[PDB]
């Protein structure tokens, strides 16, 4: 886990999510992908205790996928990640709290309009231009306030992507085995295969 | 670093018109055993100071004999040690505060409070506290332990700033003194009922009071208490 | 703390914020962090303050000794050695020090030291210290280039530590600039933040993070 | 286990004019939750025109005064009878607490006087040693209740130019002995009313080149 | 590990001549990481006005559980929640809370609609209420704020001069927090109008 | 405390100290150490006074209701719920109870309960922090079918002593006698006992 | 706090100080630590100042209840027994220290209760961070057939001495009398020998000091 | 431990039981706690055996060089030398000693020294472990100027409660009489002392 | 710190040193060289405490350079590794220890023979073909078991590098930034630029 990312432009939201699996000393994969479609134009990555992270995405995952089959209906970013964030949210008060970190990246077919929504483990939710958790937040948020305008391009969101991930190779300890990228806009979510 | 052992409780102070009051029960604590019942906490200095002391006994002990050791030692080659090179109570706190503040600084206390009374040659009364942490005040009325709590209030109804003390008699401040004493005994668990009183006045000296008792107690509402709530009988 | 110094074409950039913090309060906003050893010299500090006021004004001292008995200006290898071999005559008693000794003597060129409370000594081309160092090198990283000029890499010092003073609730209150060449140390002003990233912003067009 | 370290709470305050400075404290000494003392000056006249206070545990504030003092004394002695600068004694100070860098004074501590071109100055202190010149300080317990009061009123923070769009800045400049003593007596009167080991009695020494100057006022006692 | 202290923020609230007047800062951080200036923490329900410090999760938990009850609260009376019971309502919910509680500094701020009485209030995270009539104070840089307000208020101000008193306690007790400031909002309320101010603050 | 029971010729005296200490604060001088259960059956209470209460509450609600259905119980019985109840709940209490009777069959009766929940039926019984410093006295100085007047005088003695020696106790001396002939209060102030 | 309960000839009379704390803080300078359970049984209250408004509001509506389901006034042995027996159930863990005073067809009753479930009876009785302040007040001139003039006289000076004396208590003093025969009489702000001093200056600021980004008319309308 | 020394009107004598513990088993039943330091000045130990025992021949070292020198010591000599040693050393040690000597001046006296290092002159001392069920006992029974005999059964009675009541004293009663005649040992034995 | 290697083969002592310096979440520099030379013919890598290592080194490289004026001689690899072991041994009973462990790689001109010495803090020696220090060993000493041979050419002993690397990268958690390669033969000591 470690390293999830995300950046917010003009007609899409990009998410960046490290390959590493790691377990004591050994690298136990290089090509894991650490996210969940929960409907056609909603993705969730997540990061975090190991076991929880996949548990908490799949059970999310059905729960919405069960909605839409119910009102044969997409539900809106926002509502699916005010639907998360109550479910954190209940979490960290149980007996065992779910330790996962998520961001939540949609395109809202009804306003047309990319939004990127930032969830830590205690329910904390913040919808912002661009957003990461763990250490990764410490190199990239700054490099982004100065790089980053709101009205950029989906293939100026991958440069500016290219620049934190570089960053992050250049000055984090861990080797995190680069990164997976997607992209969800008015047509859906599609994987960008070489970065 | 210590633990105290056998321990002394409250000992109260308070300035008046022309000198200082200071008075200290005659008991020494072994934790709740009552053990010693004749144990003088105060120690005068010469004619014109007394030191309460409160806290380890032992410690206490051992501050006897530096005190009567420092009488010694500033008598030697002073031909004045009975007139104006005499021992003032500022020069014996100050070397008690030292040597407090030392023994703290080097992780090894001297487990006490103390408060030193007395009279300065010029005729001004002297009043101040010093403790096993070195620190140190000075106010018109001052107490250790439960005194701090319990004696100090009353106390400061008497002689509540500066401007109070022309205005306080020796036998008002006695008897706030002796009242604050049967307070105490009423309150604390470590005190007795037997103590020493000291005054240091500028006329007519030090008058050092021994075997005084608590007197005048109210228990006879006692009687009327049943139970702790709903009991009748 | 956020601290840097950047080595380029034209000398040495180094720039420092200037907050000082007791916990979460806020002890004062107009601190210095850079001490002047010598007209060539430089020393920046992050950790504790005394600790790094009281011993490199001691290493000043030292290095103004070295001068009266070789006739010479001490190198800044030596003068980095001198505080590096202090600090961990003290390691393990708590010190905590985070340190950049810059300067330039004609047999080394400019040259830039960091050394750390935990004894560790590196000659390195670029270095940020301090608790909001990450945030420093997220932006210095991105935009460093050898063919800097001094207009350009003094900027980009100064937006560094903006960049860190912003996001770092540990770091700011106001950016302080040197340039140093051949020549010596020249100081290029204080910077309060309070200005300074409003003109930014609005010039540069970026943190649009914020409500403008 | 025997702790060395007690809090004798109280609050200080110093401010600078152009050619005059104040260090303000208040009389009060507690321990917990009980008054030892009403009347119990912390604020010191040195020599050579430096006031000084040392804030927090009251032994090690007495002792650092006390070693202060006496290094005025040995500055004297040691060299012919020069005036010791308040940039000096500021220095000095530092290495006192920090000879006890690993066992510190447990206090906060402020001096003020006269810089040597005849203008006010305030120079504060961390435990272990840290210092900085400022127009503004305040120490103590209180000082997280009168520290934003003073970038406020001393240094014209967050104070705009009516009418300039928030664009021109309040212009910073120096104040009156009459206004810096309104300042101080309304700091601690709010403190007093705040803060609970705060009251009793206000201390104010006013430093000029023609000497040290005292006045006192009442404060709430409860 | 301090719930109170991990996200940071303020929450401050003053009483004028006719008017109330609340006011709260926008940062929202992971203790050293500052993370959104964008988070605002004054919240309202009708007229009567709610902000809340703390545990960020807990805000918006609270804020979504108030406006659950509040709109019941409606729907059964067939009129607005005045302030006195609204707060009354907020002490109940903390205290039901007693052992397992929302580590928060809640913040009521409003004009009965009836009396046209300005109402303020403050509680601790377990429901104690601190009734006042000049100013209440939550967050991270309370104590800058006590004295701030202390100093600086006075009884009786005109909305127009509340909103430079209010804005410059929050202000500058900010600027000497490190978990405080990013950005503030200062909302004047009078009978029947509310001016809602974003201020320019250092944002460091 | 201290606190003790005494069986005697006529029927049986409880007596007890008044001095409720938190920490070395005395925060009641004059407390009622001596509960009445029933008619005729009191209990002295040392340890935790919330505890002790608490017991004895409940324990005067299940010989009420006893009384109710099957007639006045036996200071046996009454001994046998103080025991349920503290045996049962030892891990969260701290009592250390006395519990005295008078039967007109079985006369008078002393049970004392300690810390664990075990009974112990005995001629007499001390107990409370200042009881350790009476073993030796009361020992020596108790004898079995001692007159009212003596056994006045045996507690009085032994509990001065306890005050003497023990911190955690003093005030007055309260005495309840329990007889054929009813129920006598007693009181003796300071100035009476100190000097003994 | 600091909280007195004094009986007198034909009643009882209850007071406390006004201050609350936050740590060192005043959180607040005019709290009411005096509750009403019923009509004529009052309460205060000292510890965990939830704990304290909390209990005594649930006693009071139950006690409200049973007054209703009996057709009689309400004692303060029923307040007293549910206190207790409440309190004693969470073995601590809800802070409240009470004392509890009221008339009744019974007659005129005082009790104190701890958190722990204990309780005590007493002609006079003192609580919280300042009861040694205070009962050492009453303990001084406490006597048997106090009136009721005497009463208020001495449970006035009881927290007078808790708010000069003791750092946890301040500000102001209130009053409950509570005699047979007549109605309780509640005396808020009894004596107020803490008021705040003229302020030196006024601190109220030039409009458009404060810079300001974006204003907005907010909709609370329908 | 129990043990104790009285003074009375020919001199003082000193008490002590002989048991001694390492937790509940007893290593030596026969022990003797009264030990010489002097001709006529003797103390009871109590507390740690080694601290106590190597303290004690310190002391003997002291008031034999002192002799040499000064001649016989004064009872008061010897319980400040046992003090400077208890006071100095006060972290390292557990010792509770009672000191007890006969000069013909001051006839005898007695110190005692518990574990602060502290020094307090008595007319009688009691100390140990077994000392705390005997305050209210050896407090009513004793009076000054009391005759050889009467001294005996005092001591005797008392540490037979002691004995009865701490598990950590038992065994034989041993004594150490102290007067200008010279100086007598006596012992108790179970079957006398227990059923008096 | 962290990954230091050594491999003995017929004619020369190879060892690799791995680049990076790091502390908290900050890859400080990436070209760093964990080695001494004490001798001409004699090579120490280090690892370990920060602070230790380099102080360690080079009051070790000074003693050994203090030998060599004063006796005009090298001191064999052998007798070096002895005065090392002896220091390390004494070090680990004092106040504060040396928290270094170091890898020794001579050439013996006497003998006409390379020598590998592996020593870690608590004075340990071993002289062995091939050897490491840190969790590197778990993957490196198997590798070695299977693919060394003694006797290898320096040029075969360089590709035996590689292939210990190149395991390392793949499978170690952190990013190590490479290794600098050193080569100890008869000629003296050398460094490899291309790795
Ligand atoms: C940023 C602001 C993070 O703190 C910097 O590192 C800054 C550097 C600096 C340099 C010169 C002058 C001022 C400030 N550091 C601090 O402001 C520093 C933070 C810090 C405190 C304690 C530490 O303990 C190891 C490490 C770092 N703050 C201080 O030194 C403050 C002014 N003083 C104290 O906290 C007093 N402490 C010091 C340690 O001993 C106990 C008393
Ligand atoms: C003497 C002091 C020693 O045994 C008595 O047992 C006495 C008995 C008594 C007192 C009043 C009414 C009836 C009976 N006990 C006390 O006065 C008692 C001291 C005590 C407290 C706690 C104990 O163990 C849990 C044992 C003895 N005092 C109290 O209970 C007072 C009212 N409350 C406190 O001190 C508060 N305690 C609560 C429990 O946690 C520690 C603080
Ligand atoms: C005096 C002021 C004590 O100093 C009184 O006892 C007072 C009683 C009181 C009663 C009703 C209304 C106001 C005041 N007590 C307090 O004001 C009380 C002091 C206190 C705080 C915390 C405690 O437990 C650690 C114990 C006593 N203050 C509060 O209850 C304040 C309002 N609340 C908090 O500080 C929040 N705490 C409550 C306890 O749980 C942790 C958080
Ligand atoms: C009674 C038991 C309680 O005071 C006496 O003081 C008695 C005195 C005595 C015994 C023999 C000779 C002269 C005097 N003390 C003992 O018998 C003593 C019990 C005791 C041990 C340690 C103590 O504190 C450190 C206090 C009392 N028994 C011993 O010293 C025996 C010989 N040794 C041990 O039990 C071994 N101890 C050594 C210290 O660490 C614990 C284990
Ligand atoms: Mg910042
Ligand atoms: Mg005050
Ligand atoms: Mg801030
Ligand atoms: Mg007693």
């Amino acid at each position: 886990m470690d390293i999830i990312l995300g950046i917010r432009v003009q007609d899409s939201v990009i998410l960046a999510s490290s390959k590493a699996v790691t377990r004591g000393i050994s690298v136990l994969k290089d090509s894991d992908d650490k996210t969940r479609q929960l409907s056609p134009h909603t993705l969730m990555s997540f990061a975090g205790e190991a076991g929880d992270t996949v548990q908490f995405a799949e059970y999310i995952q059905a729960n919405i996928q069960l909605y839409s089959i119910r009102e044969d209906y997409e539900l809106s970013p926002q509502a699916v990640s005010s639907f998360v964030r109550q479910e954190l949210a209940k979490s960290i008060r149980s007996r065992r709290p779910y330790q996962v970190n998520v961001l939540i990246g949609g395109y809202d077919k009804k306003k047309n309009k990319p939004e990127l929504y930032q969830i830590d483990y205690l329910g904390t939710k913040v919808e912002l231009p661009y957003g990461a958790h763990g250490y990764s937040g410490f190199y990239t948020f700054s490099l982004l306030d100065h790089h980053y305008r709101p009205d950029m391009t989906t293939e100026e969101g991958l440069d500016l992507l290219k620049l934190c991930v570089q960053e992050l190779e250049k000055r984090m300890p861990m080797d995190f085995k680069g990164v997976i990228v997607k992209i969800v806009d008015k047509d859906g979510i599609r994987q960008v295969d070489d970065f | 670093t210590q633990q105290p052992i056998v321990t002394g409780t409250s000992v109260i102070s308070m300035k008046y018109d022309n000198g200082v009051i200071i008075a200290a029960d005659n008991l020494g604590s072994y934790g709740s055993l009552l053990r010693f019942n004749g144990v003088e906490r105060l120690i005068p200095v010469g004619d014109n100071t007394v030191v309460g002391i409160s806290g380890d006994i032992s410690d206490m002990q051992h501050i006897e004999r530096l005190l009567k050791d420092l009488v010694t030692e500033n008598a030697y080659d002073n031909p004045l040690a009975d007139a104006e090179e005499a021992l003032e109570p500022s020069y014996i706190f100050e070397y008690l505060a030292t040597v407090m503040y030392q023994r703290r600084s080097k992780m090894n206390p001297l487990w006490n409070a103390i408060i030193v009374a007395g009279v300065q040659s010029n005729g001004d009364q002297f009043l101040r506290y010093v403790n096993l942490l070195g620190v140190t005040y000075s106010s018109p009325t001052l107490a250790t332990g439960f005194g701090a709590h319990m004696a100090n209030p009353l106390l400061r109804k008497v002689v509540d700033r500066e401007s109070d003390i022309p205005k306080t008699t020796v036998q008002v401040a006695e008897e706030a003194i002796v009242n604050a004493m049967r307070v105490l005994y009423y309150r604390d668990a470590r005190s007795s009922r037997n103590f020493s009183l000291a005054i240091i006045d500028k006329n007519t000296g030090l008058t050092f009071k021994k075997n005084l008792q608590v007197e005048n107690m109210k228990w006879d509402f006692a009687k009327d208490i049943k139970g702790y709530g709903t009991q009748k009988i | 703390t956020t601290t840097l110094a950047f080595r380029f074409q034209g000398g040495i950039i180094v720039a420092v914020d200037s907050r000082a913090t007791a916990g979460n309060w806020v002890a004062s906003q107009t601190v210095k962090k850079v001490i002047e050893i010598n007209p060539f010299l430089l020393g920046t500090m992050a950790g504790g303050a005394v600790d790094c006021q009281f011993w490199e004004t001691w290493l000043g001292s030292q290095c103004r000794l070295h001068e009266l008995r070789e006739k010479e200006r001490i190198s800044v290898a030596a003068a980095s050695k001198i505080l590096s071999n202090l600090v961990y005559q003290y390691k393990g008693a708590g010190l905590s020090m985070g340190t950049m000794i810059c300067g330039y003597t004609r047999k080394e060129g400019p040259t830039i030291y960091y050394v750390d409370s935990d004894g560790t000594r590196l000659k390195g081309d670029i270095f940020c210290v301090g608790s909001g160092q990450t945030f420093a090198y997220g932006v210095l990283d991105s935009n460093y280039k050898w063919d800097l000029s001094v207009e350009d890499a003094l900027y980009l010092g100064k937006r560094s530590i903006l960049a860190a003073a912003h996001r770092d609730a540990y770091s700011g209150g106001s950016v302080n600039l040197y340039h140093v060449t051949e020549d010596g140390w020249i100081y290029h002003g204080n910077h309060d933040v309070g200005e300074l990233f409003w003109k930014v912003k609005e010039e540069e067009g970026s943190f649009n993070n914020v409500i403008g | 286990q025997f702790n060395p370290y007690g809090d004798n709470g109280g609050t200080i305050l110093g401010i600078a004019g152009e050619d005059f400075a104040v260090l303000a404290g208040d009389t009060r000494n507690i321990t917990d939750y009980s008054i030892n003392s009403r009347y119990e000056p912390k604020v010191f006249d040195c020599g050579d025109n430096i006031v000084m206070s040392a804030n927090g545990f009251a032994a090690d504030g007495d002792a650092l005064v006390k070693r202060f003092k006496n290094s005025v004394k040995w500055y004297h002695f040691d060299h012919n009878d020069k005036k010791l600068s308040i940039n000096s004694a500021a220095r000095n100070i530092q290495h006192l607490l920090y000879g006890k860098r690993f066992f510190p004074y447990y206090v906060h501590t402020i001096i003020a006087g006269l810089d040597e071109d005849g203008k006010g100055a305030v120079y504060s202190f961390d435990p272990v040693g840290s210092y900085e010149r400022e127009q503004c300080r305040a120490g103590g317990a209180a000082a997280s209740l009168i520290m934003p009061f003073l970038d406020n009123q001393v240094n014209f923070k967050n104070q705009y130019e009516p009418g300039t769009n928030g664009k021109v800045k309040k212009p910073l400049k120096y104040l009156s002995v009459e206004e810096v003593i309104k300042l101080v007596r309304d700091s601690f009167t709010s403190a007093t009313e705040r803060h609970i080991q705060v009251g009793d009695g206000l201390e104010i020494l006013i430093v000029t080149k023609d000497g040290v100057r005292k006045e006192f006022y009442e404060l709430k006692r409860d | 590990s301090d719930p109170s202290s991990i996200n940071g923020g303020i929450v401050v609230a003053m009483t004028g001549k006719d008017c109330v007047a609340i006011a709260c800062d926008l940062r929202l951080g992971s203790q050293s990481l500052g993370v959104s200036n964008k988070f605002e923490k004054i919240f309202h329900y009708g007229h009567v006005f709610l902000g809340i410090t703390g545990l960020a999760t807990d805000v918006t938990t609270l804020n979504e559980m108030f406006r659950y009850k509040t709109n019941l609260y409606k729907l059964k009376e067939e009129r607005a929640i005045e302030p006195e019971t609204f707060t009354q309502l907020v002490s109940s919910s903390l205290y039901e809370r007693r052992f397992g509680p929302y580590f928060v500094g809640p913040v009521v701020a409003g004009i009965n609609s009836k009396s046209g009485k300005p109402f303020i209030a403050g509680f601790d995270l377990i429901g104690c209420i601190d009734e006042a009539k000049d100013f209440i104070v939550s967050g991270t840089a309370s104590d800058q704020l006590f004295g701030m307000c202390e100093s600086l208020y006075e009884p009786n101000l005109e909305p127009e001069d509340l909103f430079e008193t209010i804005s410059q306690a929050l202000l500058n007790a900010a600027d000497r927090d490190a978990l405080s400031g990013w950005g503030a909002v200062v909302y004047i309320i009078k009978k029947d109008e509310v001016v809602k101010r974003y201020l320019k603050m250092r944002q460091d | 405390t201290s606190i003790m029971a005494v069986t005697f010729k006529d029927g049986v005296i409880l007596g007890a100290d008044s001095r409720t200490t938190t920490g070395a604060y005395i925060a009641n001088r004059v407390t009622d150490k001596l509960t009445r259960v029933h008619d005729k059956i009191w209990c002295c209470r040392s340890g935790s006074a919330a505890d002790t209460q608490a017991i004895a509450d409940i324990v005067q609600y299940h010989l009420e209701l006893y009384t109710s259905q099957y007639g006045t119980p036996s200071t046996e019985t009454a001994a046998s719920v103080f025991k349920e109840l503290c045996y049962e709940n030892k891990d969260n209490l701290t009592a250390g109870i006395i519990v005295a009777g008078y039967d007109d069959k079985n006369k008078g009766e002393v049970y004392t309960i300690p810390l664990g929940g075990s009974v112990h039926k005995l001629p007499y019984a001390i107990a409370g922090s200042g009881s350790t410093f009476i073993y030796g006295y009361c020992d020596k100085n108790f004898r079995e079918n001692m007159s009212k007047e003596e056994t006045v005088d045996f507690i009085k003695h032994s509990l001065s002593q306890a005050i003497k020696w023990d911190g955690s106790s003093g005030g007055v001396i309260r005495m309840v006698v329990l007889t054929a002939a009813g129920v006598e209060r007693l009181i003796f102030y300071p100035d009476e006992y100190e000097q003994l | 706090t600091t909280i007195v309960g004094v009986k007198f000839n034909n009643g009882v009379v209850i007071a406390a100080d006004t201050r609350s704390t936050q740590g060192p803080i005043v959180a607040d300078k005019n709290c009411a630590k005096l509750h009403r359970i019923s009509p004529k049984i009052w309460c205060a209250g000292a510890g965990t100042a939830a704990d304290t408004e909390a209990v005594t509001q649930l006693i009071g509506s139950n006690i409200e209840l049973h007054s209703l389901y009996t057709s009689r006034e309400p004692r303060v042995v029923s307040a007293l027994q549910m206190l207790k027996q409440h309190l004693f159930k969470y073995q601590g863990h809800i802070g409240a220290y009470l004392i509890v005073a009221g008339v009744d067809p019974t007659g005129s009753h005082l009790f104190s209760i701890h958190a722990h479930g204990s309780t005590d009876v007493g002609y006079y009785l003192s609580l919280g961070s300042g009861s040694l302040a205070a009962m050492a007040v009453l303990e001084s001139h406490w006597k048997q057939d106090l009136t009721k003039e005497e009463a208020i006289k001495l449970a006035s000076d009881a927290i007078q001495a808790g708010i000069w004396n003791d750092l946890g208590s301040g500000s102001n003093v209130d009053v409950c009398v509570m005699e047979i025969g007549k109605d309780a009489e509640y005396l808020r702000n009894y004596l107020t020998p803490n008021v705040r001093e003229e302020k030196q200056k006024s601190y109220k600021f030039p409009r458009g000091t404060t810079a300001v980004l974006k204003e907005s008319i907010v909709n609370i309308c329908d």
